[PDB]
């Protein structure tokens, strides 16, 4: 797995790839691992599959009636919600999510929370098994205000990496962008990405 | 257990505590940590008491048949090769962790050895159970071309940092100082900061307290 | 384990029980008597657990002897096996299980004929003319399979019983301590206090 | 039972003659990784009290959030609570002392181990440290972790014992503290260079100090020494 | 796997005289080869003339004291200020103990003072709750180093008269409050001599018909 | 499991004005039972006293091979073992079972008869030499003896006053101790005579 | 831990030892091994000290409700099924004690249960629990009849645990002597093991290999 | 759930529900008892009402608690066959735990703590 | 574990040793010779480990005959226990040791006193007045600590060892079938057939 | 710890840190991983300390008996002899060592052993623990026949984030430069990678 959510100029960008793997066998190699909890509200999903299908669920009720009683959610809110699920049962969850959304006052905000269920409020963030590959490529890399064509080029190339060098990340290269515009879907294959 | 040791601007000096523990429990209260390999190389040992004493005693005897084969001064690389390559063999089963120094013909020397047979060089080192309350107060103190009376001072210093704030170290400090063109000078209890207080009572016995049930004279002449 | 043995002949259900309580290293016992009167004509003994094997004979006997006053009525051995053994069966699958091995020697009235049913601990129920519960059986089976008869007298089941006792005192590396016996007929229960040198 | 997945490292602190200094490397290790480097560990409770947190992250989040919860609790109903009835270090300490010990006798702790700094109304110096066991202790120096082996030493050559305490002014004592974190990146796999402190005074008040990092390193001498034992170049 | 116990160490001792009862302790709070604390209360007055010590796991030991300070709190409240007697705490820290059977304070407690008579009491616990009116208990680290040693100077075994075979044992002419003092601190020097997890500073509370006094001396801090 | 443990027993030894003194009970147990009341745990080599704790098959070989080597040793040299270099000998001879060693405490006791010297030492079970000034203590109560002769002992004690401390740090040591006891020998050890002495004891 | 408690023509005669051990160390020397239930009743202690001591003497307070309750003296039979159906409760949570519950009623006469943590409730004439109840069995079957004096009784069970608390490395200490009537107990005294043995070695003839 | 007060005192100072409870008792058949020196007799009357019943199941006036201890009423015969049956099983309760039958006041005392239990419980009469 | 006795009186050994062999469930023999014979005057008994036992004491025997023959001597007591100690502190250390318990029961002629020599499988030698290995002495010590004497007669010795077993065969659980007894003194080594009713 | 050599236009460069630690305590923070077998071949380890340095010392001593007799050494040829002691004793030892050696004829070659005894001749090797976290970093970052100037920086830059994300890589940067010219010593402190 690899995933990351990156903000920039004029929001964020979620990636992330599409394998997903029992054992050394590929069980799904056109997975979507952006899932939608609010309308520009998304989440990158690692670890058990089956866990952070659940917790998805979950917030997106969660936010669902909050939008109903107080209106459209901030990304911290939803990164809470998620928070409050990961922590008081960390112990039967092995879940990794990347929080990310667009807000009109906040701009673009990532929120990560590792295993152990804490909240990390940071410019970009990466999480995976393959993004321990990747970890050097992104520190040195990443800036902050880049366009949209930049940060595209960004988590391309970082997740290119992650996938060339992990045995559990590969496929397609999946882009959700986050803008006052909207929501944008992006996809890359493997006859692109491979050769940069 | 603390022992260190510290190069100077014309050689080496190695300290360590008196304590030697059974557990919780203090089984000698003023032991020699400090053994020679020979005349001019000093180790300091750190683990199983019994190991570190006889891998020091066996290297040691193999140093002074070597000097006397090759008609010439004990070298510290010698010394720390023939002990790392016996610890190695018995793949860290002998629990010996040595800080060995000296000086010779080459100049001087310090060295630390591990019992699986791994060794570090350096200018300030420590071993043993005080090993951080002594690298603590070796990193804040320690600077480049010590004289000899500083690197006294220095080496004792952490080794009271042992005493004072780790549980496995405890009594006096023993300290051995080796230059470079002189004789080495072992100093035997060197401080004492821990003399036992006069106690509150004598408790000693009146004659014919214990029963005695029989008596008798034992043979000692054959 | 304990001796748990039991035989149905013509008339009546003889049934012999070890005196002996070992805990660990010591005989505390030699003249313990494992069996509970559960009714006139109904007789059950046990082995097995060190604290569950009196509790769990008890608990019967409270039940059946509450069943006695309520209806002013005797339950038949088979419906006193029935019960003993959906108990052993709840029992199975509880927290934690009674470890207890039982024997149920009753004469029934209005048949008019002796009755032997063997359960142990899981609530398995067997009827059958002779029975014996842990290692007892390994000893004594042959020679029950080997001199037991329908027809036999009251006598001629306990010279069998002698017979089974003799084998297990002399092939089995633990004292028993001997065995008390005990008759279930028409009559009711009484025990045969002249087994030691019969 | 549980395992800490998000770590942070030592937390040292010590008293001086007008109150007292504690210090935390902003550092949120996972594992072996040095993951996370803007991670503040040092958390003010009013203007009077410190709280340093080591161990799990997330569990230092959750206590974080119990703290900001006591300042509204402790606010309601309450005319006088930026005055007589505010929050001392003492109340703060024994809260988070009784869920330490509640928690570990549900046999589900809080994974850390915390040192409450700060002074109290009468201008006495509160120092006090609790675990994940629920141990609690006071001393002169408190240190948690690697501090525990490798500051405390350093700092108890400034601060042995009691009478040591109104010798020590404010300027020795962040010397030592400063000291203590630079040997603590010397030795520490799992430290920081960038790390924060706090003074809780009687006079000046609260200090909070952030970004400061480890400066004046020995490096030098490691050109001279070259292989393991017998190699010359 | 969570461990809920841990080993803080230190020593505590107990010595009921005719008249008064005497409750010593350590000051010295450890965790494996670290100090904790070199100054850290652990002998406790609980009021109606009662002192009280829980050694071992401090937080069960912190847990315990407050526990039995409030009982006593509440036996004022309940029963119209009736001073809680020696034998009355005993009995009712039994019940604090086994309350908690099949998960206990991991503690060693001693409880000191005067009984219905004016006559020196000390009562020692076990974990669970266990106990037992004493002439004189050492518990926690160093208690099989005192306890010997207690036996011998306070009860008087093994000594006999000079002079009669051993046929007639030493009387025993019961000590004064100055005499236990002296008992106390050989007893905590040696045990600091000897036992890594003892040392720093001894306290001692003493408690007599007019109330609870307060004796401190320094121990070596090795 | 713990093969020092077994059979229980405590050797303790202790320095006087020209003087050493060495004690041992006299228990020999399996687990629990009782024995024997009879198994002395001091040997001599000469002058040269040795006392042995710990598994019970080890001190009867250990006697053994000491008793081996020191009457080789009084043919090649034409004299008598000495306790300086008799220690040694404890030593090189228990390291050399390394990996295979004899579960042992044993305790070296004697004075020098060239210089007047008192002397003792201890070892573990793998030859390491305590050489200690005061007192040598060994044994399933050795706690027990530890606290008795830290409190009791003070230096330059005459023959007959370091019998008193000495007798009264082992017995008091042995009761509070389940596995030894029945019974106690004390050897006081001078230049030119040792007296053996029986103590009375607990039986329980 | 030696306890024992036989029933002869006078009554009952409860003897134990008082040391305790955690493991090789002794513990103490002076501990109680008998818990007065009731000026009637008595219960021996072996095993768990915490769990005897404590269930004992809830035992105590079950027996008193019960005469407060019926207005008459509880039977022995009803009281050791107090303390055995609450052990049975606790079963396999971890209890461990061996006891004797004696008393001396009009309806029963002189009677010995034997009480464990396993949930055995035995009614005997003899009973040893504990390390050395082996040998305090040896000399009490050779020596036990019937029609023996209380000044006899009293001196084999003294005898039992002399023997007991020499060859067995946890028993020792004292010996703790009681006479149980339909009146009450009567306690009778506490003896010094370490006196006791060279007393009888003197007068008995016996412990011939232990030189003195 | 239902725990309404039924039970309760009235201004004069008495329980109208046992009150009446006791009317219910007068109305019930006639029920002696007589004790002699070593016997006791316990007699009861059957109602002419209605005169065609089964005497063979129809369930007797006399019951027994043990089998030494008999117990006969006087009221509502559906009450009387709950404190019948409480009274049974505390019979053998007491045989279980104490080794040994009730006395005949031990059963009188329970049966009538039972009886007392239902003058001051909610949501029963 | 088997009954091994030992009892050292005025001028003899007596050993007593059972007879009984059980291997799982069954008791295979209850006539068992549990002792060899290693010189005219020397007896040894033995318990233990199945195999062991047997190969054992068969090898000791082996080994001081074999002295006798080439020194034309009987080694003494003290010395065919030494040699036996001696072997069994090598096998403890060896790639399987013997599991065997050892009861040395001798007649020293040059000396004209008995001998009892107590050998356990680790090696650990102890001359008694009275021996036993395993459980057997838990109960027997205690009658042989009150009622034992070093001026007892041979027949005074086989009274206590009939009430040393009597207390194995009334406490201890498990069946030994009786025990063979055998005297070893300045005529020799016999066998006392009569113990089964003495 | 983090090693790596890089083969160049020149020669090749080998490059370490300077951190061993026993748990999470640094045992010693200027060790020397980069050891010599030959006057112009040289290894860089990992793993355990003892069995690295006792590998070395036998590859030293077959190397000199080698040059005794057959004069210098090919790097192919210490790189076997590495090979032969790693793979005969897999069981036993735990060690990865990248062999890099200059040659007249054949410039500058580097052969990577990882655990289990296999070689692989590479452009350039990344080992340690902290080699993981710069995997995409190298791989975008590396080119052939770069420049000393240029693939000083390369290490420099690639062991500075190795350090920066390892817990168990850090200290100073050593480097030994391996040329026609000779053999250089190079080194760089904390104060100067860190901000990078
Ligand atoms: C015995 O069984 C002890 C001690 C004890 C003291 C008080 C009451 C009952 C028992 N119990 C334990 C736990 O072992 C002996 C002395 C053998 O230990």
């Amino acid at each position: 797995t690899s995933i990351m959510a990156v903000t920039f100029k004029d929001g964020v960008i979620l990636g992330a790839d599409s394998r997903t793997t029992t054992g050394a066998y590929i069980a799904n190699r056109v997975t979507d691992k952006l899932t939608r909890v609010h309308d520009k509200i998304w989440c990158c999903r690692s670890g058990s599959a089956a866990d952070t299908q659940a917790i998805a669920d979950i917030v997106q009720y969660h936010l669902e009636l909050y939008t109903s009683q107080y209106g459209t959610p901030s990304t911290e809110t939803a990164a809470s919600v998620f928070k409050e699920l990961c922590y008081e049962n960390k112990d039967n969850l092995t879940a990794g999510i990347i929080v990310a959304g667009y807000d009109d006052k906040n701009k673009g905000e990532v929120y990560t929370i590792p295993l152990g269920g804490s909240v990390h409020k940071l410019p970009y963030a990466i999480a995976g098994s393959g993004s321990t590959f990747i970890y050097g490529y992104c520190d040195k890399n990443f800036r902050e205000n880049m366009s949209k064509e930049e940060t595209v080029d960004f988590i391309k190339h970082s997740l290119s990496q992650a996938i060339k060098w992990d045995g559990s990340s590969g496929g397609v290269i999946r882009m959700v962008v986050l803008t006052a515009a909207g929501v944008e879907r992006l996809i890359f294959y493997p006859d692109e990405y491979e050769q940069l | 257990t603390t022992i260190v040791g510290v190069k100077f601007n014309n050689g080496v000096v190695i300290a360590a505590d008196t304590r030697s523990t059974q557990g919780p429990i203090v089984a000698d209260k003023n032991c020699a940590k400090l053994h020679r390999i020979s005349p001019k190389i000093w180790c300091a040992g750190a683990g199983t008491a019994a190991d570190t004493e006889a891998v020091t005693q066996l290297i040691g005897s193999n140093i002074e048949l070597h000097s006397l084969y090759t008609s010439r001064e004990p070298r510290v690389v010698s010394a720390l090769q023939m002990l790392k390559q016996h610890l190695f063999k018995y793949q860290g089963h002998i629990g010996a962790y040595l800080i060995v120094a000296g000086v010779d013909p080459t100049g001087s020397h310090l060295f630390s050895i591990h019992a699986h047979g791994s060794t570090d060089v350096g200018y300030y080192l420590s071993l043993g159970s005080g090993s951080l309350a002594a690298m603590a107060v070796l990193e804040s103190h320690w600077k480049q071309d010590l004289t000899k009376e500083e690197a006294i001072k220095l080496a004792s210093d952490a080794i009271q940092a042992g005493i004072w704030n780790d549980l496995g170290s405890g009594s006096n400090v023993d300290v051995c100082v080796m230059e470079i063109g002189k004789d080495a000078e072992y100093l035997r209890n060197y401080l004492t900061p821990n003399v036992r207080e006069e106690k509150q009572k004598s408790y000693k016995f009146p004659r014919g307290t214990t029963a005695v049930l029989k008596e008798s004279i034992v043979n000692i002449c054959d | 384990m304990d001796i748990i043995l039991g035989i149905r002949v013509q008339d009546s259900v003889i049934l012999a029980s070890s005196k002996a309580v070992t805990r660990g290293i010591s005989v505390l016992k030699d003249s313990d008597d494992k069996t509970r009167q559960l009714s006139p004509h109904t007789l059950m003994s046990f082995a097995g657990e060190a604290g569950d094997t009196v509790q769990f004979a008890e608990y019967i006997q409270a039940n059946i002897q509450l069943y006695s006053i309520r209806e002013d009525y005797e339950l038949s051995p088979q419906a006193v096996s029935s019960f003993v053994r959906q108990e052993l069966a709840k029992s199975i699958r509880s927290r934690r299980p009674y470890q207890v091995n039982v024997l149920i020697g009753g004469y029934d009235k209005k048949k008019n004929k002796p009755e032997l049913y063997q359960i142990d601990y899981l609530g398995t129920k067997v009827e059958l003319p002779y029975g014996a519960h842990g290692y007892s059986g390994f000893y004594t089976f042959s020679l029950l399979d080997h001199h037991y008869r329908p027809d036999m007298t009251t006598e001629e089941g306990l010279d069998l019983l002698k017979l089974c006792v003799q084998e297990l005192e002399k092939r089995m590396p633990m004292d028993f301590k001997g065995v008390i016996v005990k008759i279930v007929d028409k009559d009711g229960i009484r025990q045969v206090d002249d087994f030691q040198a019969q | 039972t549980q395992q800490p997945i998000v770590t942070g490292t030592s937390v040292i602190s010590m008293k001086y003659d007008n109150g007292v200094i504690i210090a935390a490397d902003n550092l949120g290790s996972y594992g072996s990784l040095l993951r996370f480097n803007g991670v503040e560990r040092l958390i003010p409770v009013g203007d009077n009290t410190v709280v340093g947190i080591s161990g799990d992250i997330s569990d230092m989040q959750h206590i974080e959030r119990l703290l900001k919860d006591l300042v509204t609790e402790n606010a309601y109903d309450n005319p006088l609570a930026d005055a007589e009835e505010a929050l001392e270090p003492s109340y703060i300490f024994e809260y988070l002392a009784t869920v330490m010990y509640q928690r570990r006798s549900k046999m589900n702790p809080l994974w850390n181990a915390i040192i409450v700094a700060g002074v109290q109304s009468n201008g006495d110096q509160f120092l006090r440290y609790v675990n994940l066991l629920g141990v609690t202790y006071s001393s002169p120096t408190l240190a948690t972790g690697f501090g525990a082996h490798m500051a405390n030493p350093l700092l108890r050559k400034v601060v042995d014992r009691e009478s040591d305490i109104p010798k020590t002014t404010v300027q020795v004592a962040e010397e030592a503290i400063v000291n203590a974190m630079r040997v603590l990146y010397y030795r520490d796999a799992r430290s920081s260079r960038n790390f924060s402190l706090a003074i809780i005074d009687k006079n000046t008040g609260l200090t909070f100090k952030k970004n400061l990092q480890v400066e004046n390193m020995k490096w030098d001498f490691a050109k001279d020494i070259k292989g393991y034992g017998t190699q010359k170049i | 796997q969570f461990n809920p116990y841990g080993d803080n160490g230190g020593t505590i001792l107990g010595i009921a005289g005719e008249d008064f009862a005497v409750l010593a302790g350590d000051t010295r709070n450890i965790t494996d080869y670290s100090i904790n604390s070199r100054y850290e209360p652990k002998v406790f007055d609980c009021g109606d003339n009662i002192v009280m010590s829980a050694n071992g796991f401090a937080a069960d030991g912190d847990a315990l004291v407050k526990r039995f300070k409030n009982s006593v709190k509440w036996y004022h409240f309940d029963h119209n200020d009736k001073k809680l007697s020696i034998n009355s705490a005993a009995r009712n820290i039994q019940h604090l103990l086994y309350g908690k059977r099949f998960f206990p304070y991991y503690v060693h407690t001693i409880i000191a003072g005067l009984d219905e008579d004016g006559k020196g009491a000390v009562y020692s616990f076990d974990p669970v709750g266990s106990y037992e009116r004493e002439q004189c208990r050492a518990g926690g680290a160093a208690a099989s180093l005192i306890m010997p040693f207690l036996d011998n100077q306070v009860n008087f075994k093994n000594q006999y008269e000079p002079g009669t075979n051993g046929k007639v044992k030493k009387p025993l002419k019961y000590l004064s409050v100055e005499e236990v003092i002296k008992l106390v601190r050989d007893s905590f020097t040696s045990a600091t001599e000897r036992h890594i997890q003892v040392g720093d500073g001894l306290e001692i509370l003493i408690v007599t018909k007019d109330g609870v006094r307060k004796e401190f001396y320094e121990l070596k801090r090795d | 499991s713990d093969p020092s443990s077994i059979n229980g027993g405590i050797v303790v030894a202790m320095t006087g004005k020209d003087c050493v003194a060495i004690a041992c009970d006299l228990r020999l147990g399996s687990q629990s039972l009782g024995v024997s009341n009879k198994f002395e745990k001091i040997f001599h080599y000469g002058h040269v006293f040795l006392g042995i704790t710990g598994l019970a098959t080890d001190v009867t070989t250990l006697n053994e091979m000491f008793r081996y080597k020191t009457n080789l040793y009084k043919l090649k040299e034409e004299r008598a073992i000495e306790p300086e270099t008799f220690t040694q000998l404890v030593s090189s001879s228990l390291y050399e079972r390394r990996f295979g060693p004899y579960f042992v405490g044993p305790v070296v006791a004697g004075i020098n008869s060239k210089s007047g010297k008192p002397f003792i030492a201890g070892f573990d079970l793998i030859g390491c030499i305590d050489e200690a000034k005061d007192f040598i203590v060994s044994g399933t109560a050795s706690d027990q003896l530890f606290g008795m002769c830290e409190s009791l002992y003070e230096p330059n004690l005459e023959p007959e006053d370091l019998f008193e401390t000495i007798s009264q740090a082992l017995l008091n040591a042995a009761d509070r101790d389940a596995l030894s006891g029945w019974g106690a020998v004390v050897y006081i050890i001078k230049k030119d005579e040792v007296v053996k002495r029986y103590l009375k004891m607990r039986q329980d | 831990t030696t306890t024992l408690a036989f029933r002869f023509q006078g009554g009952i005669i409860v003897a134990v030892d008082s040391r305790a051990t955690a493991g090789n160390w002794v513990a103490s020397q002076t501990v109680k091994k008998v818990i007065e239930i009731n000026p009637f009743l008595l219960g021996t202690m072996a095993g768990g000290a915490a769990d005897c001591q404590f269930w004992e003497t809830w035992l105590g307070s079950q027996c008193r409700l019960h005469e407060l309750r019926e207005k008459e003296r509880i039977s022995v039979a009803a009281a050791s099924k107090i303390l055995s159906n609450l052990v049975y409760q606790y079963k396999g949570a971890g209890l461990s004690m061996g006891t004797m519950i004696c008393g001396y009623t009009r309806k029963e006469g002189p009677t010995i249960y034997y009480v464990d943590s396993d949930g055995t409730r035995l009614k005997g004439d003899i009973f040893c629990v504990g390390s050395g109840q082996t040998f305090a069995y040896g000399v009490l079957d050779s020596n036990y009849k019937w029609d023996l004096s209380v000044e006899d009784a009293l001196y084999l069970g003294k005898r039992s645990i002399l023997a007991a608390a020499h060859r067995d490395a946890y028993s020792g200490g004292s010996v703790n002597l009681y006479h149980v009537t339909e009146d009450g107990w009567i306690y009778h005294g506490n003896h010094d093991v370490g006196e006791l043995f060279w007393k009888v070695k003197e007068e008995e003839g016996s412990f011939n290999n232990v030189i003195g | 759930g239902y725990d309404r007060a039924l039970s309760i005192f009235s201004p004069d100072g008495h329980i109208f529900q046992v009150e009446y409870a006791l009317e219910a008792v007068k109305r019930g058949t006639c029920a002696v008892g007589v004790k002699g020196k070593n016997c006791v007799v316990l007699g009861c009357e059957r109602r002419s009402t209605l005169k065609l019943q089964d005497t063979r199941i129809t369930p007797s006036k006399v019951s027994k608690i043990d089998s030494h201890v008999v117990l006969s009423f006087s009221g509502l015969n559906a009450d009387s066959r709950i404190l019948i049956e409480k009274a049974r099983v505390e019979a053998q309760s007491h045989r279980l735990t104490l080794e040994d039958p009730v006395t005949v006041e031990y059963l009188t005392r329970y049966v009538a703590g039972v009886q007392q239990r239902y003058t001051q419980s909610g949501g029963v009469r």
